[PDB]
């Protein structure tokens, strides 16, 4: 069927707080694709967050993340999860799943671009006081 | 009020897919079961096309079985005389950056393009002698990818501004836009009756076009991947694909749905270029994997290996009769095969 | 027949004529080095194409085409700049270039982690593995006026900074603070990382502190690219 | 005289041994790479006829040492004799050259010099090292002419002969060999002053590899002068002169075979696997 | 406003492509396998043509 990425948990928090996002994905083998986590803070650009690899062996986080939030790969459901911890005003955003363009291959070129058709709509999780 | 549009996409979407579900009662692999296979055909290279500086990334054949045209990234294009393998014209080009090439069904013109944005078009028979830049069709805000003329005076270009384009060479201003493809669109093949074409994005997608319209009729999708080569069967009522996601797919016009998907384990590299043959039995592809696998129409088995490329294979074309089908792969050498009695 | 015969003449000599042609065009392209200009919005890309664009006489709908001369060695340096976001397409046409000069503005300390992510794509592509990366830290005056000031600090944005130190091999210019070291090679290590954590024996990383007289960066591109066709030239006559 | 005789008789067979092993090893290394449907570059197509051309060579020098002593007959027929030497003369000069031409393509891809006449010459290495077999076709020819006239005026009238026979082929042998010196010495220095120009850019098995080569251009350079001015000016040998020309015309086509396997990476990787699987 | 306009253009391109008319599978399935039928003699990479009439030889 059509490529489809459902982000799903976005949610007004305090700040300190905790928050679980799910990314239903459909129509790709999910197994073999380096999926990724891009975000959006209101006027700013497309910015990586966080990756997984196929298995889960190699995971990296971008710096501003590097200790609060954690990436769960779970190929039997075709689900990937972006645990978010201790959030603070600076990660206010709508975050949007993506998948590495091709399988089998690690390197993720076209991700945080403008438009890229292997992401999803995104929720808004928004860490107001 | 985005959020009620979204609601009737969705509710669109759904009817469309119910309806290809209810039009979908038997697959192709249950009715071509019982078709007796093409067996292993094997097929050699004729004649090694060479010459070429660097890598190749585009190729067509004429519509007399003879002369092909042959794009390179050092900035040519060179005609060839496969029947006598002697190169007849060498075109040099403005941007060495070229991603397509094009052969008119008349004989008197070629077409080029790439990362300059540009389609060129050449003529072949000049008044005088050498071969001229026509004209230069501007106006495509990306790379173009695949060109092909509907006739002698008009051409539709592909590009990777996520919108095709028909043009008139004379007036060299967009006559019909086709805009829909969210991606990049890369490939672009003509119905065997010239009302029709089909163009594959990197939105893991293909649209077909009316031509005389301008409005996309169907989308057809399904690969996991960027649809990185196209083709139509020659029946004209179906078209192949080919995608990175290693499984090139076979979509009929009228039932507008997936009917096979041609796919190995042993396989993982992208397809990059599909071309069916004449009788359409069988559909020949390659990868990156550096050689050309020929895929049987009817039934997803490989009916054999084109191996002798050293770097991945960029285009793949048969003569409209279908004698011979020739591969061009980025180690600048052009070869033909034909089938081997 | 005899007009046949006369007409594959013909057509021989037109191969010879152009097989004449395509001879001396190879002769050409084989002395000239393909470079690729890479870079971000915020890199100085903009700023080197348009020093080039006069200072070697550059050539000029956004490719950016140039063919110098330096120590009678040829130069193909371009830029890729009329194509839009998606780069995972167009960027398959460079798989055969000399070399892939990288610039990185090293002075945002915001949007650095995009360019540490555009050089792990660059160098991790199927079709760029081969292809060597002139690393080009532009910008280090400005990122030495940042770290002298104080006010924002590299810490927040990359957080292993508070375990770093100064690698024993390091050359700073005759004055200069301890701390603008710390944070420049924390930046070249951050990317040399990155590159030596996959393949290697096919391509290398050439980082560089851009200076502000120019000669001095045009002569490390020009050693950069030298020791590129070497290691190549052994690598086809077997001695690697 | 007995002593001397049997030392160099051993010396002999250490060299057809390992020449024999390099020599027939690099054949069936590009033999396998090739029918295999492997990679086969333009510089292993070098290899392989240099390689038969020098199996060939340390053939005939054991075979001309196994008429010398297993049947001290067919070397003094008068025309045996001839004909061998005509043979001989073509593979040798066959595999010098092609060595030369090895060098050459080495030196010309991978050295860099801002000259103009280097580079001039080095984008056309083809057209270098055929341009250089056509040329030295006329080396051949001369070699050829001088050792017919030799043989012709020995007949007319052989120690003295072939003495004088010898030093000319020596001479025809160190031409050659002293342009490729040259050639390879030149190519070190230019990977030197690159070198140093990167460790001033900042930027250990060549080095070994490198180290081994030297000693080999060194260690030739005095066993050839060696030779050659010793049958210039020393007479003791005579029968002793037979078994040291062989010693030395059996020296480089093993020697160099050694050195060209640790040059080599498909050379060296087979060369370690075979050691692996010897074990 | 670019947004609604955008998701405007593609319900309606979904709703043209909803009223088109959908054969079954099975029907192109015949249509495939008579075009292969028919033509399958006249391919030359199907059934290797002799090589006399071959112009590749
Ligand atoms: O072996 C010769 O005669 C030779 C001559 C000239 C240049 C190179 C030559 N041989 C060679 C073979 C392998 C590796 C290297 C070197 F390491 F020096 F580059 C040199």
């Amino acid at each position: 069927m059509q490529v489809q990425l459902q982000e799903s948990g976005g949610g007004l928090v305090q700040p300190g707080g905790s928050l679980r996002l799910s990314c239903a994905a459909s129509g790709f083998t999910f197994s073999n694709y380096k999926m990724n986590w891009v975000r959006q803070a209101p006027g700013k650009g497309l910015e990586w967050v966080s990756d997984i690899s196929q298995s889960g062996a190699s995971i990296s986080y971008t710096g501003s993340v590097k200790g609060r939030f954690t990436i769960s790969r779970d190929n039997a459901k075709n689900t990937l999860y972006l645990q978010m911890n201790s959030l603070k005003p600076e990660d206010t955003a709508v975050y949007y799943c993506a998948r590495c363009p091709a399988p089998f291959t690690r390197d993720c070129f076209d991700v945080t671009s403008t438009t890229y058709a292997y992401r999803g709509q995104g929720t808004q999780v928004t860490v107001s006081s | 009020e985005l959020d009620q549009l979204r609601q009737e996409a969705e509710q669109l979407k759904n009817q469309i897919r119910d309806a290809r579900k209810a039009c979908a009662d038997a697959t192709l692999s249950q009715i071509t079961n019982n078709i007796d296979p093409v067996g292993r055909i094997q097929m050699r290279t004729r004649r090694t096309l060479r010459g070429h500086l660097a890598k190749i990334y585009a190729m067509h054949w004429g519509t007399d079985s003879r002369l092909l045209v042959s794009a390179s990234q050092d900035g040519k294009l060179i005609i060839w005389d496969s029947y006598t393998t002697n190169k007849v014209h060498a075109i040099p080009l403005r941007s060495s950056w070229v991603m397509t090439c094009a052969y008119a069904p008349s004989g008197n013109y070629v077409a080029c393009g790439g990362l300059d944005n540009i389609c060129s078009i050449y003529n072949l028979k000049t008044r005088e002698g050498n071969v001229r830049v026509s004209r230069e069709l501007a106006g495509h805000t990306g790379y173009l990818s695949c060109c092909r003329f509907l006739d002698d005076n008009q051409i539709v270009t592909s590009s990777g501004d996520t919108t095709c384009a028909l043009w008139d060479i004379e007036t060299g201003q967009q006559t019909t836009t086709f805009t829909g493809h969210t991606g990049d669109v890369m490939s672009l093949s003509l119905a065997p009756d010239t009302r029709l074409f089909v163009s594959g994005a990197c939105d893991a997608s293909a649209k077909l076009w009316d031509v005389r319209e301008g409005m996309c009729r169907q989308t057809f999708t399904g690969h996991e991947s960027d649809i990185n080569a196209i083709c139509f069967f020659p029946n004209g009522n179906a078209f192949a694909t080919g995608s990175d996601d290693a499984t090139c797919r076979l979509f009929d016009l009228r039932a507008d749905q997936e009917l096979m998907t041609y796919s190995h384990d042993n396989i993982i590299c992208g397809i990059t270029s599909v071309s069916f043959s004449k009788s359409g039995r069988l559909l020949l592809a390659g990868y990156d994997d550096f050689n050309c696998n020929v895929w049987d129409a009817l039934k997803a088995d490989r009916a054999g290996v084109l191996a002798g490329h050293d770097n991945r294979v960029s285009c793949l074309g048969v003569t409209d009769d279908g004698m011979a089908v020739a591969t061009g792969s980025w180690d600048s050498f052009l070869k033909i095969w034909n089938g081997s009695s | 027949t005899e007009d046949q015969r006369n007409e594959e003449k013909a057509q021989r000599e037109a191969n010879k004529k152009i097989e004449k042609q395509l001879q001396k065009d190879k002769q050409v392209y084989r002395a000239t080095h393909r470079l690729l200009l890479l870079g971000a919005d915020n890199s100085g890309k903009s700023t080197i194409v348009k020093q080039m664009r006069i200072l070697h006489g550059g050539s000029g709908s956004g490719i950016f085409e140039t063919k110098f001369q330096v120590d009678k060695v040829n130069f193909h340096m371009f830029d890729v700049g009329g194509q839009r976001d998606e780069r995972r397409k167009w960027i398959q046409c460079f798989n055969d270039v000399t070399a892939i000069i990288f610039v990185v503005d090293s002075s945002d300390y915001n949007r650095l982690q995009e360019a540490l992510n555009d050089f792990k794509s660059i160098w991790n592509n199927r079709w760029l593995r081969t292809i060597s990366v002139i690393l080009f830290l532009n910008k280090q005056d400005l990122l030495a006026e940042k770290v002298l000031a104080g006010k924002s600090k590299i810490e927040d944005y990359f957080p292993e900074f508070a375990r770093y130190t100064t690698p024993e091999d390091a050359t700073p210019e005759p004055g200069e603070d301890p701390r603008v070291t710390r944070a420049k090679y924390f930046i070249r290590d951050e990317f040399l990382r990155i590159s030596t954590a996959s393949g290697d024996g096919r391509h290398y990383c050439y980082p560089h502190f851009t200076c502000a007289v120019d000669t001095q960066n045009v002569k490390f591109v020009f050693d950069a690219v030298t020791d590129i066709i070497i290691k190549e030239n052994l690598k086809d006559c077997g001695l690697f | 005289g007995g002593v001397i005789k049997s030392i160099f008789t051993f010396v002999l067979i250490v060299e057809f041994i390992i020449g024999n092993l390099g020599n027939s090893f690099i054949a069936l290394v590009n033999c396998i790479d090739w029918v295999k449907g492997r990679k086969i570059s333009s510089v292993d197509r070098i290899l392989t006829a240099l390689a038969i051309s020098r199996i060939s060579l340390v053939w005939l020098i054991f075979g001309s040492w196994c008429v010398s002593v297993f049947f001290p007959a067919l070397f003094a027929t008068e025309k045996m004799f001839r004909m061998l030497t005509n043979i001989w003369t073509v593979i040798n000069h066959f595999s010098v050259w092609l060595a030369t031409g090895l060098g050459t393509f080495y030196f010309l891809k991978i050295a860099n010099f801002s000259n103009s006449i280097f580079l001039y010459l080095k984008w056309r290495v083809k057209k270098v090292v055929l341009v250089l077999l056509l040329v030295t076709s006329v080396f051949l020819f001369l070699n050829i002419a001088l050792i017919n006239i030799h043989i012709n005026a020995s007949i007319n009238g052989f120690t003295r002969f072939s003495s004088l026979i010898v030093l000319t082929s020596t001479v025809f042998i160190f031409i050659p060999f002293t342009l490729s010196l040259a050639m390879f010495l030149l190519l070190i220095f230019s990977m030197w002053k690159h070198r140093k120009k990167m460790q001033h850019t900042v930027k250990t098995k060549a080095h070994r590899g490198v180290k081994s080569v030297i000693t080999f251009f060194l260690l030739y350079a005095i066993f050839s002068l060696s030779f050659f001015i010793s049958v210039w000016t020393s007479e003791r040998l005579e029968e002793n002169l037979i078994i040291l020309s062989q010693v030395m015309g059996m020296a480089y086509p093993s020697c160099h075979s050694c050195v060209l396997i640790l040059g080599n990476k498909k050379l060296r990787q087979a060369s370690l696997s075979v050691l692996l699987w010897l074990r | 406003t670019a947004s609604i306009a955008q998701a405007r253009k593609l319900v309606e391109q979904l709703k043209m492509e909803a009223n088109i008319d959908r054969i079954k599978v099975s029907k192109a399935a015949a249509d495939l396998m008579a075009y292969c039928e028919a033509h399958a003699k006249e391919d030359p990479l199907l059934t290797p043509v002799p090589a006399s009439e071959n112009p590749f030889r």
